[PDB]
């Protein structure tokens, strides 16, 4: 996958996180991306390995 | 023997074992975000 610059690999699934209304993606502890927001539909999706 | 529970409700030697391994695994992962004097830190 590539989300407007965010390049990675993994399984995309519906999340249950709530971003702030300016944030695109989230990271976990140790600073690795684990959730993104789809630019078009504005939904948060988890990225699992 | 009944007083033993009161002294518990100690195990720092057991938590230290967990901490030492957790710290080595957290450090091992963090060392991937280092450039070591290269132009970048990502092989792609």
């Amino acid at each position: 996958f590539n989300f407007n610059g965010l390049t990675g690999t993994g399984v995309l699934t519906e999340s249950n996180k709530k971003f702030l209304p300016f944030q695109q993606f989230g990271r976990d502890i140790a600073d690795t991306t684990d959730a993104v927001r789809d630019p078009q539909t504005l939904e948060i999706l988890d990225i699992t390995p | 023997i009944g007083k033993i529970q009161d002294s518990l409700s100690a195990l720092g030697k057991l938590q230290d074992v967990v901490n030492h391994n957790a710290q080595a695994l957290n450090t091992l992962v963090k060392q991937l975000s280092s450039k070591f004097g290269a132009i970048s830190s990502v092989l792609n």
